[PDB]
RNA sequence: CUGACUGGGGCCUGUAGAGCACUGAUAGGGCUAGGGGGCCCACCAGCCUACCAAACCCUGUCAAACUCCGAAGGGUCCCAG
RNA sequence: CGCCUCCUAAAAGGUAACGGAGGCGCCCAAAGGUCCCCUCAGGCGGGACGGAAAUCCGCCGGAGAGCGCAAGGGUAGAAGGGGGCCUGACUGCGAGGCCUGCAAGCCGAGCAGGGGCGAAAGCCGGGCCUAGUGAACCGGUGGUCCCGUGUGGAAGGGCCAU
RNA sequence: UCCCCCGUGCCCAUAGCGGCGUGGAACCACCCGUUCCCAUUCCGAACACGGAAGUGAAACGCGCCAGCGCCGAUGGUACUGGGCGGGCGACCGCCUGGGAGAGUAGGUCGGUGCGGGGGA
RNA sequence: UUCGGAUUGGGGUCUGCAACCCGACCCCAUGAAGCCGGAAUCGCUAGUAAUCGCGGAUCAGCCAUGCCGCGGUGAAUACG
RNA sequence: GGCGCGUUAACAAAGCGGUAUGUAGCGGAUUGCAAAUCCGUCUAGUCCGGUUCGACUCCGGAACGCGCCUCCA
């Protein structure tokens, strides 16, 4: 009821931040998730709350491998 | 390697007469012996005792081999008995050991079972394993009655390279495993 | 009276009566079959008031299926109360029913008790039906 | 073999009461039994023991029949 | 934080400085924290040790 | 289903790829022991050595040592110094620490 | 000249619909762990059920907080008007 | 009445109601770092006391287990289980970003000092992740030795830590 | 350029489960031992070392099989961007562009790169 | 427990037309409770109590540890 | 309708995540007999669903019972 419901959390924003061809400097956030949805591949780190980054300026790549998972790659100029 | 009889004696009587009746083709298909494996379900030494000693000693008299203790998994109220607490023994006995231990179980620890009617022909595994149950420690020749405080049990498993019942029945009974009719 | 036996959620979203029937349109299990021509919520005191009329009507012998269920809990506010402080309590369960669906068949009877009993059985309900029979596209499916 | 916690094995001779000499390794290098596998009855085919005379419980007497018939 | 998990403050065993605040269970952990901690005044590491807050 | 020998093989390897260095790769059977040298990049083998193709016998960490020896002898006349050795399911130990320092020995930055 | 809008190209998504692989719900029948009585019998067990019901098999369905699937669209970047 | 999770929410993000469901105001000295090793739940069969269920053996079983606490996402080619050595639960910073009215909140390569583990490649600036929290003012304690009301001190302030 | 084996990749089940046959010259494995390096919360089972009496039984590699599993059209439909209408309402039609899921026919007992050893 | 002798298994004797319901006794095996008894309650003043054995009636046999008798050994205490 | 509380055996009535009482009832003692007195003994957590190794006990629902509020018009 009214009194026993009401109560929700502050929206996250959370999903894909660069998609694939778009350039990026070192440092740019690629993607923001819970847990491994996106793997970091190539030139890729991942933070302690599985934030995805670009280590070199270069052009995001996606990537699916099936059950190895979905990776995401910056390849360098 | 000691030159144990156990061991002597299957590749003297028992490997030629196995495949004389089963014709197996390879000399690797013939069942051999793999390990024996001795539980001690104790039970009562979960924290009213650490009577684990006592077993411990007894139990590495027996087989030449100092067993190793097994934890519960989890908490059970009706046992009374918490999760990580030393419930039992275990000690596994492979090569010269297994032969050995299984000698002396065939000839002077069987004979000293109160009413031995031979063991159980249903206790196969289904695969060709063979287990038994003892309820009393003392029978084994390096027990004496002098230093026996409390009265304890096993469980004894013997593993076999037979894939089915019927090929690892006549390995265990040319070994010398008297059984019931 | 039908209800479920367990829910996850006590009350639910009142939906949509959009499309016609997802599953259920084909005569499966007897000879004759009852068809909704319109969509609507059947109510768990329709359902069986259908049923029991044709347990009457078929003196003896007879078999019902009944292949819709009732498990959408319903919601009404008290009397005399207004607008917000919540959800009203659930007062009975429903059964969304889609222009197709086959609510009702009967099998053990003769053709003229079929028609007769489940003619009286669309009385019941708050919809147009019509009746049918098990045919080769029943079994075609 | 870790060292220092196992009981050393040593060559071993089981005597039993029947005269009869198994020779093993064990922890004891003597050891005296009062029953072994070659004076068992169970072992020895059937050594009938105390009881042999398989019950006798049926009319395997004839009780008499001194008296008529 | 709590009544039985307590703030501490670590102290550098050859200077006497304060570096470092954390925090432990003292019902756990009764006996006094020691560890081995960077010293920016000493500039090396050395034994820290807990203090009262 | 995967064993504890495919376990360890997967554990190892992945965190030597996650480098980007290139793997030193070494098998190691009952008879002989055998070494590459891998870019994962292209997925091409540069160098290779084994006790199979110099007829070395003997003891086999004797054998092993200069198993090493020859591939680092190899590497170097194509320019290569800098590898990440892969022990995959094998511990640091024995015949396959024996092919490791025997590199070390002839030249290879690892 | 970079704009709204539009064209081509890549990437991102889990709604509509649909489905039952998961989690719950659910109709009929078959087979049966365990239930109610039962011919009973406590010396000891099977069996009877047009009374329930676990798993399993067949047939048949439902879902805002179900998904083995999955659009139309939408978002974004690059080039072009 | 603040915060976290799911739905409503119309397949980017965001989105209201006295709409539908649940949690938080902690905790861990290892439940942290690293190196090494290991892999579940369940079912079936066998085994002294011993069973629905203790410990033991064999077979099938790909994640239905576990991961301190809600829910969701994630995860065995470990983030789960065990052991050895350790304190990086660092100091000084910080390219570049996410988010965003402000203020906050979040991720972070790399460089220097001095370290831990490892043969090494390497990893380590707490914790599988998202809740466990409170601006400024006023004052307390430790350090620093910046100011010190004619001068040298002191009183009292500042700065750094809490 | 052909074939066999060994090692390491990529695509991520059309690659899998299951059934049957086959391989020891070479390689690989099982195997023989535990003095030595190393090791078992007990066990040379595992990890490790020293070898060559035996065997391809197990494992592994290679072949045949569509039982299961996985892949899966064409056609049609559901839904829908845009444009128009109908119905008291619940809802429903038409035009233009897009277009599933399930089911059917059918397919599949992998494909491919680099290195090394051997034979023709 | 070499205390205690219930219960049960087996082998027998005798009486009686006949020992199953339902006799007594012998032998072998079995070897229960019971460690001096709660509130309470009974007998007894001397050859008495206590303790030990023996006979008789009924009666084929006997479930008699009952009853009626007989003798052996032999106390304590009574202030009031 | 809102908010708060409670459900224990023969009755009245307590504490407790793991273990009552009083008066009755029943067997014995005493008494000519009953009562009184004395010696012993004794019957459980409203129901369903959860959390937990473990629930009378902690949480959710349902039923019944009790207490207070329901006003400005
Ligand atoms: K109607
Ligand atoms: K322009
Ligand atoms: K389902
Ligand atoms: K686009
Ligand atoms: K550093
Ligand atoms: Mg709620
Ligand atoms: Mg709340
Ligand atoms: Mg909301
Ligand atoms: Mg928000
Ligand atoms: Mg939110
Ligand atoms: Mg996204
Ligand atoms: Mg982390
Ligand atoms: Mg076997
Ligand atoms: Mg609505
Ligand atoms: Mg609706
Ligand atoms: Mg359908
Ligand atoms: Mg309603
Ligand atoms: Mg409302
Ligand atoms: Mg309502
Ligand atoms: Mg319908
Ligand atoms: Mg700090
Ligand atoms: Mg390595
Ligand atoms: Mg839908
Ligand atoms: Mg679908
Ligand atoms: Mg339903
Ligand atoms: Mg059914
Ligand atoms: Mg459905
Ligand atoms: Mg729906
Ligand atoms: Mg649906
Ligand atoms: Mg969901
Ligand atoms: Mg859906
Ligand atoms: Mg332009
Ligand atoms: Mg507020
Ligand atoms: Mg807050
Ligand atoms: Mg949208
Ligand atoms: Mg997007
Ligand atoms: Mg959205
Ligand atoms: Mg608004
Ligand atoms: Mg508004
Ligand atoms: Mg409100
Ligand atoms: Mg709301
Ligand atoms: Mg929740
Ligand atoms: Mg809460
Ligand atoms: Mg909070
Ligand atoms: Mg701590
Ligand atoms: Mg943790
Ligand atoms: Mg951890
Ligand atoms: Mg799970
Ligand atoms: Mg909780
Ligand atoms: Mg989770
Ligand atoms: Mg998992
Ligand atoms: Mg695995
Ligand atoms: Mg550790
Ligand atoms: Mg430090
Ligand atoms: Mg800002
Ligand atoms: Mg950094
Ligand atoms: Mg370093
Ligand atoms: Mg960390
Ligand atoms: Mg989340
Ligand atoms: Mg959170
Ligand atoms: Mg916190
Ligand atoms: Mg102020
Ligand atoms: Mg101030
Ligand atoms: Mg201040
Ligand atoms: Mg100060
Ligand atoms: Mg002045
Ligand atoms: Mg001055
Ligand atoms: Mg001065
Ligand atoms: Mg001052
Ligand atoms: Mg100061
Ligand atoms: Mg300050
Ligand atoms: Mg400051
Ligand atoms: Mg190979
Ligand atoms: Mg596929
Ligand atoms: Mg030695
Ligand atoms: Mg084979
Ligand atoms: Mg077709
Ligand atoms: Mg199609
Ligand atoms: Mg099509
Ligand atoms: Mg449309
Ligand atoms: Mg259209
Ligand atoms: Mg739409
Ligand atoms: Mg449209
Ligand atoms: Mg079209
Ligand atoms: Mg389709
Ligand atoms: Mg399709
Ligand atoms: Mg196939
Ligand atoms: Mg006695
Ligand atoms: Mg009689
Ligand atoms: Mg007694
Ligand atoms: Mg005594
Ligand atoms: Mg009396
Ligand atoms: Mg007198
Ligand atoms: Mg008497
Ligand atoms: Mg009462
Ligand atoms: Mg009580
Ligand atoms: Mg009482
Ligand atoms: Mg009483
Ligand atoms: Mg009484
Ligand atoms: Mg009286
Ligand atoms: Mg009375
Ligand atoms: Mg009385
Ligand atoms: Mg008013
Ligand atoms: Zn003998
Ligand atoms: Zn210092």
């Amino acid at each position: 009821g009214s009194t026993r419901n009401g109560r929700d959390s502050q929206a996250k924003r959370l999903g894909v931040k660069r998609y694939e061809g778009q350039v990026v400097r070192a440092g740019n956030i690629l993607v923001r998730q819970r847990g491994t949805r996106f793997k970091p591949g190539k030139n890729v780190g991942m933070g302690r709350d599985f934030t995805l980054f670009a280590l070199v300026d270069g052009v995001v790549e996606f990537q699916d491998r099936g059950r190895l998972g979905r990776y995401v790659h910056v390849r360098p100029l | 390697p000691l030159d144990v009889a156990l061991k002597r004696k299957y590749y003297e009587e028992v490997r030629p007469e196995l495949i004389r009746r089963f014709g197996y083709q390879n000399v690797w298909e013939v069942p051999r012996l793999e390990k024996v494996v001795i539980n001690q379900g104790l039970g009562e030494a979960k924290e009213d005792a650490r009577i684990l000693e006592k077993a411990a000693q007894e139990l590495a008299l027996i087989t030449g081999q100092k067993p190793a203790v097994t934890r519960a998994k989890k908490s059970i109220s009706n046992f009374k008995l918490r999760k990580g607490m030393p419930i039992g023994l275990r000690v596994t006995l492979r090569r010269d050991r297994m032969w050995i231990f299984l000698e002396k179980l065939l000839n002077v620890a069987l004979p000293r079972i109160r009413d031995f009617r031979g063991l159980n022909p249903n206790s196969f595994d289904g695969r060709g394993n063979y287990n038994l149950g003892l309820r009393e420690q003392l029978i084994f020749p390096e027990i004496t009655y002098d230093m026996v405080d409390a009265l304890r049990g096993m469980d004894i498993a013997v593993v076999t390279t037979a894939e089915t019942d019927e090929e690892a029945r006549a390995l265990l009974e040319l070994l010398g495993f008297p059984f019931r009719k | 009276m039908l209800m479920p036996r367990r829910m996850k959620y006590r009350k639910q979203q009142r939906g949509r009566l959009k499309g016609a029937t997802k599953g259920g349109d084909y005569v499966a299990f007897g000879d004759y079959g009852l068809v909704a021509l319109e969509p609507a919520w059947i109510t768990a005191q329709q359902i069986e008031a259908a049923r029991v009329a044709m347990v009457r009507h078929f003196r003896r012998g007879g078999k019902i299926f009944i292949r819709i269920f009732p498990d959408k809990p319903y919601t009404k506010k008290p009397l005399e109360v207004r607008m917000g402080k919540g959800k009203g309590n659930v007062e009975g369960y429903v059964a969304v029913v889609k222009p197709g669906r086959v609510m009702f068949e009967v099998a053990g009877v003769t053709e003229e008790q079929a028609m007769e009993a489940l003619r009286i059985a669309g009385h019941k309900l708050p919809i147009k039906t019509k009746i049918v029979r098990r045919d080769a596209y029943d079994e075609a499916q | 073999m870790k060292e220092g916690i196992h009981p050393k094995l040593v060559p071993a001779r089981i005597i039993c009461g029947c005269g009869n000499v198994i020779e093993t390794y064990s922890t004891k290098p003597e050891i005296y039994v009062e029953v072994c596998s070659k004076c068992h009855p169970f072992y020895t085919g059937q050594q009938r023991f105390v009881d042999t005379e398989g019950r006798v419980e049926r009319f395997q007497r004839r009780y008499g029949d001194s008296y008529r018939k | 934080a709590s009544e039985v998990r307590i703030k501490l403050l670590l102290e550098c065993t050859e200077c006497k400085r304060r570096n470092y605040a954390t925090e432990k269970n003292k019902r756990n952990t009764p006996n006094k924290l020691e560890l081995r901690k960077y010293c920016p005044w000493c500039r090396k590491h050395t034994v820290h040790r807990e203090v009262k807050i | 289903r995967l064993t504890a020998y495919e376990r360890r093989k997967f554990r190892v390897r992945n965190r030597i790829k996650r480098t980007g260095r290139l793997r030193l790769s070494v098998f190691r059977s009952l008879k002989h022991i055998y070494a590459q040298i891998i870019d994962d990049e292209k997925g091409v083998t540069l160098v290779s050595a084994s006790s199979l193709a110099l007829k070395l016998k003997g003891n086999k960490t004797e054998v092993a040592r200069q198993v090493g020896r020859a591939l680092a002898e190899k590497a170097l006349a194509l320019g290569i110094k800098q590898v990440a050795f892969d022990r995959g399911p094998y511990k640091y130990h024995g015949r396959v620490k024996a092919l490791a320092e025997g590199a070390r020995e002839g030249g290879l930055e690892f």
